[PDB]
């Protein structure tokens, strides 16, 4: 198995245009997931709220859905709850936070895309250990 | 005025607040006027557990017990809705606070007797023509004690109710109608009664205080043994503050 | 006579669906726009005597009302078991990832 | 004088109590397998050989006995089953007899 | 004086025990340990060890053996609180709580301390060079790495190891379910140092044993051929050299036993120090090697490795030890 | 939880004990869970919550802001517990959080 | 995959429960004690037979006399411990004797768990346990983490035997 | 019956235990008769079948899976979420020969008490009150003889050693001569390892 650029190729909206990543693309969002991210969202899990995680089936049923490219950056921009009704920017990093979440400051668009793009394909890789928990360790 | 730091460590964290000694008001009650009770603290002094005699018919009485689980007791905090009744009487339904405490008290010969001493979803009301709280004012009602271990505890054996083994799996080929009371864990909820009778009244500060008796009855172990019967003897005080 | 109440639950029409008396508040994560404030609204105000009377609750909108209109078939209504909803397992019932 | 771990060691120069000592030995391990043999028969169920063969029950010798052809016991029965077998002198008792002989 | 008779009687070298004022410090302190501890394995009520109302009975009254019997450890509830027996309302509220197992660590801890002080101090009055306490140091580190340093890094003696076989397994299980000790260094210098102690002291009696001048005849025992106080030297040193110089090659063998008797005391004793110092590193949660999917492959599935299933095994201890205690996600002490 | 609906102070955990809330053995209102045996912290994040006899249930209830929300979480997912190749988290997480406390 | 091998011992046969690998403990940290112990009582006890204060040099091989005083340390591990080697022979056949006969029994002891004849349980506190849920012991503990062990690890331990264990039959505890 | 008590784990000879004592009986009872054959359905008809236990298990789950090896069913540990218990699948048993031979079960307890059985392979009727039988596995006869000989030939590995070892040095067994060259240990003066003829 490799990382072709099928498993590279992941929703960039809604509506079914996709996109594909490049593998270098691919490696800096898991570098700047690990970076930003992982502390507690480490394989796809939620530490500190362990009901919802990063599987792309839950960020589809998410409101607005969260299983694209758009989606996850716009949540990187806005955070909101499951059923998008209020904004958790205060306790959700966050561009719009980043004032009192300090390692959002330097993150781009492309570092956005690159994290989104991370968290798309690791489902892909990993099969059912993201976020799977530790059963699947 | 106590700080915190003033209070750790010394067991007065346990202790319901007291009112003054000259002290003997009465508190007026507008029947129009919705009131809470603010902070209803119990702190119980006294656990008697009653002994089960061999006999069908005995004296069955209440014998005294030693507290092994320390200063951790009294339930506080506890808030609710005082509204008056068309008869008069007043009644308090709680809603919430710190109304339960798991409390083992240890009978003579060893034996420890598990209770979630509680006033979950008590409701208890006066009788008629209260029309200010004085010292003769009794609280009379009721509440739920449900069980003492919930449906998430495992058994040493790894049998539980909502999770666990449903079999003795160290006796793979036992016969399983021995072990059935062991096996199949129970829920149980069962009532308890409790008598509030006021003692002390701040009708400037609407602060009531005094002593209250209850009965309810003791952990079964998931349903594995009888549960003993339980009155606790102690002192409470309660905050009513106009609503 | 000695019988376990979850397995019997799971036997009922708990174990298929959402029943909204007894399950756990997470389970509403698992249909679109329930999780967490239309959930937050249905475990606060159970009981209820049939599923359809999710439809009174206090303070709905018209949005949250169709979003319940859509989610309608996927609801019980059991009795609420003891066990289920006692030591505040509706909200956290001890179960994470 | 010899330790405790070295008193067999006055026989290494004495063939006569040598032959004594395995004498022994032998009398003591026959003597084992007549009165093995003789418990297992005392606590033998031959009823059901289906559902309670003799492994079931612990039997250590008796399959030892059945493996080189003794089959049958004077009371009557027999490992295969069989009861009312005649299976001479050389039962399960004759050969636990033979051996304490 | 009565003074200066009593210190002639305490550090007198003419009594059968010496006693020294290490040990005017280590016969009450060990006495009250030994005679709590057996009265508390024979006879204490079941103690709540994990603060959460659920009595573990370890005394042999109450329906244990000798393996499985242990003086269990105090609350949860008291974490690193002090809890002598005048802090309990009544001995039945201390026995629930654990009590006697903090009586028993401390005193034996003082008493342990004050065994390696003794040990210098008879070392002195008697002429001899000082190190023996040193050597004790190991295992005495190893007991406080145990009964002490873990309870204060985890923040309770609950944590500590219990007073008993059974509870020494399960020690060890949680141990390795929380910290993976096995992948630890200092664990693998400290079963590097038992184990070459095992084979130092085999390869050393045997090379002694070996190399003995003959003294006696056949029929009796050869130990006999060494008289208590001999000035000569029971055995052939440049015999068993030369048999162990033949064993491997002349330069691993010691031609000086004086080098070689350093070595056999350095091994075993530096390498319980690591252990010691493992245990205490892994109570302030520096936790041996993490090498879970480690191990990835060109498209980056996960490869597994013998630590992956090291992993797995840790899992299984992991969600089922103190199964009730735990509220929250993480087990963070 | 409580931003759930869930009522911290009457919450029951498995063994009877206070899920969220239980008692010291002095009486002070401390954290339920195996962090009963570090209710002797103080700390500027936790401090505000406290009353005189313990945590206090209406500032549990009214009284937690955003940022003692986010220290919280930022501390819970910061605990000092890692490996010696620096891989944060107990003994059993995966490598993803390169992390050991100073 | 030895690390592997210990704990599966642990989960699938309770080794640690194990008599012979008690005795097989006690040989194998008696061993180092005992080298421990000798070591530091020879260095400790050395005669004066040179200047340096690096007493190694002190010690040529083709020498008649001991290089430490065997009474010396006879007294004062008399004083300390109550009892002590008086002869030389015997305590380095004591040695010999000590991690030898602990490694045997801890080889008979694997010979029994070839067979899956372990010493996994006692059988009366099993009863006890099944018919009392209050009766807790820290065997009792120990079962449940064998438990957690074999259902943990045997789906990737044991491969060739296909073990699908869904996430509902796995054994946990509460949270975590 | 002989042949489906052969095809039952309480007659394998590695499940048993070292203090184990006694026959095998005494561990589950004496065999009485055969129950017949489990067959599992879940509700809509297909069969199950039950995962056996391995003979390393002291204790095992129960898990059925159809015939392509996809899990069905099962009894949950934890049952908040639980998909695959028996009460979520409709899972009945029914028996074939023995004594509940066409007696069909659709009570979730009795059908889990029913695999929990079927892990063991085939499922039998015991007399547990002869013997006072505890309902744990011994080994038979075949295990106990294994054990006594192996453990018999490690031992006298250990006395075939020793005893060669007295042999080959008779004439050094109460010690080394005295009066032992240092010429005859060290590395120099033979050419020959304890061989004076050959001295340099
Ligand atoms: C048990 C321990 C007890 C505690 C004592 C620790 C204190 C001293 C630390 C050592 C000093 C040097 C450390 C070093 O340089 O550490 C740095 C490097 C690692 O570098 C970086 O280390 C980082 C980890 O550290 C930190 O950096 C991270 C940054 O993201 C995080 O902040 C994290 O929290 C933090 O821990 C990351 O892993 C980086 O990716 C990685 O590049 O450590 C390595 O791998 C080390 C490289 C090989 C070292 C070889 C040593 C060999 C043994 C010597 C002794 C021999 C025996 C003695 C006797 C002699 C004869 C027998
Ligand atoms: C007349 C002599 C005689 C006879 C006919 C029997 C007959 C019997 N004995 Mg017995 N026995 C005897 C003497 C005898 N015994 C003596 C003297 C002793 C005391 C030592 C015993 C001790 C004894 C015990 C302890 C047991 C029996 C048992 C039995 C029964 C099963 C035998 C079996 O499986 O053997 C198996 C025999 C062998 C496998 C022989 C092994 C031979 C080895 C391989 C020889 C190797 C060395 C050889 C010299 C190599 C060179 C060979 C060369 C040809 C190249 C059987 C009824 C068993 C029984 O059921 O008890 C009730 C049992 O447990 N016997
Ligand atoms: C206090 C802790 C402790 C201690 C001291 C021991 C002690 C022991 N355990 Mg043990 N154990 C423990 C805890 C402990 N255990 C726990 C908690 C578990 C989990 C249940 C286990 C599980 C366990 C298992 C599973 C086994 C042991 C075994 C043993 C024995 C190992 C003997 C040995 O040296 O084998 C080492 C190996 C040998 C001596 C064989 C010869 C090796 C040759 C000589 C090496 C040649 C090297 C050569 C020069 C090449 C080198 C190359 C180089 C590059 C490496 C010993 C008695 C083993 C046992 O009982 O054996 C019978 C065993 O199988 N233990
Ligand atoms: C080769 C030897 C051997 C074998 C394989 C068997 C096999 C059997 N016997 Mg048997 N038996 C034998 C010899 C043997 N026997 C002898 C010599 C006698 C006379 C004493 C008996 C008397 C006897 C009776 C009376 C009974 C049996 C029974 C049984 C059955 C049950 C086994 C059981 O409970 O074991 C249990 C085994 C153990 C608990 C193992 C013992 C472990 C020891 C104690 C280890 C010692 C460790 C040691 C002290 C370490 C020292 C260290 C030091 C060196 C440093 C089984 C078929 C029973 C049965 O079912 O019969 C119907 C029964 O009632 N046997
Ligand atoms: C055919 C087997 C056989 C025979 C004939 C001998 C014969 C001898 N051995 Mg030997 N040995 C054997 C097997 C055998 N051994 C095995 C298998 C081992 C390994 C365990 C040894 C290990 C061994 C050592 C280490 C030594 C001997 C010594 C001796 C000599 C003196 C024995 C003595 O006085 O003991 C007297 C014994 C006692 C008074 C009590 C022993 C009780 C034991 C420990 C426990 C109970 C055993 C039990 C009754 C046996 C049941 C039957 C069993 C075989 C199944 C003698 C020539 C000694 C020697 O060479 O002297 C110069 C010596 O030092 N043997
Ligand atoms: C009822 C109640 C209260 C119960 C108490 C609770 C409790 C749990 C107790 C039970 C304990 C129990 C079950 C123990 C089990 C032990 C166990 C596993 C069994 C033993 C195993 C065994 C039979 C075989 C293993 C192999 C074997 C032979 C081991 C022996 C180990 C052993 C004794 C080693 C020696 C240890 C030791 C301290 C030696 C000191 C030697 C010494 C005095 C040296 C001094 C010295 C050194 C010199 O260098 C010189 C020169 C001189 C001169 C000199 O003097
Ligand atoms: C002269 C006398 C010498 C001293 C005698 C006492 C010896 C010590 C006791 C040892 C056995 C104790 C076991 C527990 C007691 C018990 O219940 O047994 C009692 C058991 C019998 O078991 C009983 O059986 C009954 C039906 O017959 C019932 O089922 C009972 O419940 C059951 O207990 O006795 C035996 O099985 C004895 C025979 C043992 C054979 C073992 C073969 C393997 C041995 C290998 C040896 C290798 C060791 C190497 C060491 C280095
Ligand atoms: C449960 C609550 C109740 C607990 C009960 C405890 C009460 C203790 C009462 C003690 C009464 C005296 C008995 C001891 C006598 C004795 O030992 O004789 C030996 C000599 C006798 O006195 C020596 O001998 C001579 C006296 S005589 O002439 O021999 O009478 C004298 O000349 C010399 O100076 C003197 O040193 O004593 C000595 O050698 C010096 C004192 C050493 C005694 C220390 C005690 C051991 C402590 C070990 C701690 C751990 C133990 C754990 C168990 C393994
Ligand atoms: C750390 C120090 C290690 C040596 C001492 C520890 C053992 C003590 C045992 C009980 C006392 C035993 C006892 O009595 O020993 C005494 C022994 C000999 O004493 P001497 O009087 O001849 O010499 C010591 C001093 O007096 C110096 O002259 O001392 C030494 O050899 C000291 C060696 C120091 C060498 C410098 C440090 C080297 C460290 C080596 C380890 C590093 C590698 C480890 C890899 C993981
Ligand atoms: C602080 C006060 C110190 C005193 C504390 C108590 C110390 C007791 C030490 C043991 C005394 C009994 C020794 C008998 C044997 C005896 O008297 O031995 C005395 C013996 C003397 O040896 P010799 O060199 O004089 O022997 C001559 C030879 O020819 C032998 O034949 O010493 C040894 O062999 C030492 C090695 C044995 C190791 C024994 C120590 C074992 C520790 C205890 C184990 C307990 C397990 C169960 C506990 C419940
Ligand atoms: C403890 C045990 C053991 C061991 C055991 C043994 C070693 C035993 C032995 C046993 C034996 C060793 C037995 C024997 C017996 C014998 C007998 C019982 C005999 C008898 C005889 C008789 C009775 C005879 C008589 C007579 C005479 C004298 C002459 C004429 C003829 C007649 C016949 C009359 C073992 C280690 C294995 C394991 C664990 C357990
Ligand atoms: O107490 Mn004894 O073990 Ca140290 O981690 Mn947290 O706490 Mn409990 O869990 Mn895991
Ligand atoms: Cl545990
Ligand atoms: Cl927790």
């Amino acid at each position: 198995a490799e990382l072709t650029p099928e498993v590279l190729t992941v929703p960039l909206n809604s509506e079914g245009k996709t996109i594909t990543l490049t593998e270098k693309q691919y490696l800096e969002g898991k570098r700047l997931f690990q970076y930003a991210c992982a502390s507690c969202h480490v394989g796809g899990i939620t530490k500190t709220n362990p009901s919802l995680d990063l599987r792309t089936e839950t960020l589809a049923l998410a409101t607005p859905p969260r299983d694209n490219i758009e989606g996850l950056v716009d949540y990187m921009k806005n955070p909101t709850t499951y059923d998008g009704e209020q904004e958790i920017a205060e306790v959700h990093p966050s561009l719009r936070s980043a004032d009192i979440f300090p390692k959002m400051r330097n993150l781009t668009e492309k570092d956005l895309v690159a994290i989104a793009g991370h968290i798309l394909v690791e489902p892909k890789i990993l099969g059912d250990k993201w976020g799977g928990g530790k059963v699947y360790y | 005025t106590l700080t915190y730091d003033d209070i750790v460590g010394t067991g007065l964290a346990n202790k319901c607040p007291t009112l003054d000694d000259t002290a003997r008001g009465a508190y007026p009650i507008d029947s129009s006027q919705t009131y809470r009770i603010a902070r209803l603290c119990l702190q119980p002094t006294t656990f008697l557990v009653k002994e089960e005699p061999k006999n069908k018919r005995q004296e069955a009485e209440f014998v005294p017990t030693k507290l092994v689980t320390r200063e951790t007791t009294s339930l506080d905090q506890i808030q609710g809705e005082l509204k008056v009744n068309s008869d008069g009487s007043l009644t308090f339904v709680e809603e919430d606070g710190i109304d339960f405490q798991p409390v083992t008290v240890q009978m003579a010969g060893g034996e420890r007797i598990p209770l979630l001493f509680t006033v979950k979803n008590l409701v208890a009301s006066t009788q008629p023509n209260v029309t200010s709280i004085t010292t003769s004012t009794d609280f009379k009602g009721e509440f739920n004690v449900p069980s003492y271990r919930t449906a998430n505890f495992l058994d040493p054996k790894g049998r539980g109710l909502a999770s666990g083994y449903d079999s003795a799996i160290a006796l793979p080929q036992a016969k399983e109608e021995e072990l059935a009371r062991a096996n199949v864990k129970r829920f149980s909820l069962t009532k308890g009664q409790i008598s509030l009778n006021v003692a002390k009244v701040d009708g400037r500060t609407g602060e009531i205080a005094g002593t209250f008796e209850s009965e309810q009855l003791s952990d079964d172990d998931m349903g594995a043994h009888e549960p003993h019967e339980v009155k606790i003897q102690g002192v409470f005080y309660a905050s009513i503050e106009p609503a | 006579e000695l019988v376990n109440v979850v397995d019997e639950k799971l036997g009922t029409a708990y174990g298929e669906k959402i029943d909204l008396n007894n399950t756990n508040i997470a389970a509403f994560i698992q249909y679109r726009g329930l999780y967490p404030t239309l959930a937050k609204l249905i475990v606060k105000n159970a009981p209820y005597e049939s599923v359809e009377d999710v439809l009174n609750i206090p303070g709905l909108t018209e949005r949250q009302k169709q979003i319940l209109r859509e989610n309608l078939e996927h609801f019980t209504v059991t009795e609420v078991e003891t066990a289920l909803v006692e030591g505040g397992d509706r909200y956290n019932n001890g179960l994470y990832k | 004088g010899l330790p405790w771990y070295r008193v067999h060691t006055v026989l290494i120069n004495d063939p006569g109590r040598l032959i004594a000592a395995h004498l022994m030995h032998t009398a003591l391990v026959a003597g084992w397998a007549g009165s093995m043999a003789l418990y297992e028969l005392a606590t033998f169920d031959p009823s059901d050989p289906v559902l309670n063969p003799m492994w079931r029950q612990g039997m250590f010798v008796l399959p030892f006995m059945a493996r080189l052809g003794v089959t049958g016991s004077w009371s009557g029965w027999s490992i295969t089953g069989e009861t009312g077998i005649d299976p001479g002198f050389w039962s399960f008792e004759g050969v636990a007899l033979a051996h304490i002989v | 004086n009565l003074w200066e008779r009593f210190c002639n009687w305490v550090t007198s070298t003419d009594n059968r025990l010496y006693v020294g004022w290490f040990g005017v410090i280590m016969i009450p302190t060990l006495l009250a340990a030994t005679i709590c501890f057996v009265i508390a394995f024979i006879a204490a009520p079941p103690v709540d060890i994990d603060g959460i109302r659920e009595p573990v009975s370890g005394s042999l009254l109450y329906g244990n053996n000798i393996i499985t019997g242990a003086v269990v450890p105090s609350s949860n509830a008291i974490g690193l609180h002090f809890y002598p027996i005048w802090e309990a309302a009544s001995l039945d509220e201390w026995l629930y709580n654990g009590g006697p197992y903090q009586l028993i660590i401390f005193h034996f801890l003082l008493g342990a301390s004050c065994y390696m002080g003794r040990q210098w101090e008879l070392s002195y009055r008697l002429g001899m060079r000082p190190w023996i306490c040193v050597a004790y140091s190991a295992p005495l580190a190893s007991a406080f790495a145990v009964f002490l340093i873990y309870p204060i890094g985890q923040g309770s003696f609950s944590d500590g190891m219990p007073l008993g076989i059974s509870g020494t397994f399960n020690f060890m299980i949680v141990f390795q379910a929380e910290h993976n000790i096995l992948m630890h260094p200092f664990h693998q210098l400290g079963v590097a140092g038992v184990f070459g102690g095992a084979l130092f002291c085999a390869m050393h009696g045997s090379l002694v044993t070996s190399s003995l001048i003959r003294e006696t005849t056949e029929t009796e025992s050869a130990n006999y051929g060494y008289k208590f106080g001999q000035e000569e030297e029971t055995y052939n040193i440049v015999a068993a050299h030369g048999y162990f110089g033949r064993l491997i090659f002349q330069y691993a063998s010691f031609n000086n036993s004086r080098s070689l008797h350093f070595f056999l005391a350095a091994w075993p004793v530096v390498g319980v120090w690591f252990t010691a110092l493992g245990i205490s590193t892994m109570a302030f949660n520096l936790n041996g090697f993490n090498f879970n999917h480690s191990v990835i492959d060109a498209k980056g599935n996960v490869i597994n490795t013998w630590a992956d299933i090291i992993n797995r095994a840790n899992l299984g201890m992991e969600v089922m030890h103190e199964r009730n205690a735990h509220n929250f996600p993480l087990d963070l002490a | 939880d409580q931003k759930l609906g869930a009522n911290v102070g009457s919450a029951q955990g498995p063994t009877g004990l206070g899920k969220y809330l239980m008692r010291s053995p002095t009486g002070e209102i401390i954290f339920g869970g195996e962090t009963m045996r570090f209710w002797d912290f103080r700390g500027p994040w936790l401090e505000p919550l406290r009353g005189p006899n313990g945590l206090d249930l209406n500032k549990i209830k009214n009284d937690i802001q955003p940022w003692q929300e986010r220290r919280a979480a930022e501390y819970m997912t910061h605990a000092p517990l890692g490996s010696l190749n620096s891989v944060g988290g107990v003994a059993t997480e995966i490598n993803s959080v390169n992390f050991v406390s100073p | 995959a030895i690390f592997r091998f210990l704990l599966f011992f642990q989960g699938f046969h309770n080794w640690t429960l194990n008599p012979f690998h008690m005795m097989g403990v006690a040989g194998v940290l008696g061993g180092a004690l005992l080298c421990a112990i000798h070591g530091a009582t020879v260095e400790n006890t050395l005669f004066q037979d040179g200047e340096g204060a690096s007493t190694f040099r002190a010690f040529n091989p083709t020498q008649a006399e001991e290089t430490y005083s065997m009474v010396t340390a006879n007294r004062f591990w008399s004083q300390i411990f109550g009892i002590a080697f008086s002869n030389k022979r015997w305590l380095h056949f004591f040695m010999l004797f000590v991690p030898v006969t602990g490694l045997w029994m801890s080889a008979i002891g694997v010979v029994g768990l070839a067979l899956n004849l372990r010493s996994y349980d006692f059988i009366s506190q099993e009863i006890r346990a099944a018919e009392d849920p209050e009766f807790e012991t820290f065997y009792t503990k120990n079962l449940l983490l064998n438990e957690g062990i074999r259902a943990w690890m045997a789906p990737q331990d044991q491969p060739h035997e296909n073990f699908v264990f869904p996430e509902e039959v796995l054994p946990r505890g509460n949270a975590l | 019956e002989k042949l489906a008590f052969y095809d039952y784990i309480g007659n394998n000879p590695a499940k048993g235990g070292l203090f184990r004592t006694g026959p095998m009986n005494k561990g589950d009872g004496i065999a009485q008769a055969w129950k017949g054959h489990a067959v599992f359905r879940n509700k809509e008809g297909e069969e199950l079948f039950v995962r056996r236990m391995p003979a390393f298990f002291e204790s095992f789950p129960v898990i059925l899976t159809d015939k392509n090896g996809v899990v069905k069913a099962d009894i949950p540990f934890r049952r908040a979420e639980s998909k695959y218990s028996f009460e979520q699948q409709g899972v009945t048993v029914s028996f074939y020969g023995g004594e509940l031979n066409g007696q069909t079960f659709t009570d979730p307890p009795t059908v889990k008490s029913y695999a929990r059985k079927a892990i063991f392979g085939e499922i039998f009727e015991f007399d547990t009150e002869t013997l006072n039988s505890d309902g744990i596995f011994r080994t038979s006869p075949r295990g106990w003889f294994t054990f006594a000989h192996a453990v018999f030939a490690l031992l006298f590995f250990f006395g075939h050693i020793w005893h060669g070892a007295r042999t080959l040095f008779r004439d050094v067994f109460s010690g080394i001569d005295p009066e032992l060259s240092p010429e005859q240990v060290e590395w120099g003066f033979y050419q020959k390892v304890g061989d004076v003829t050959t001295r340099r």
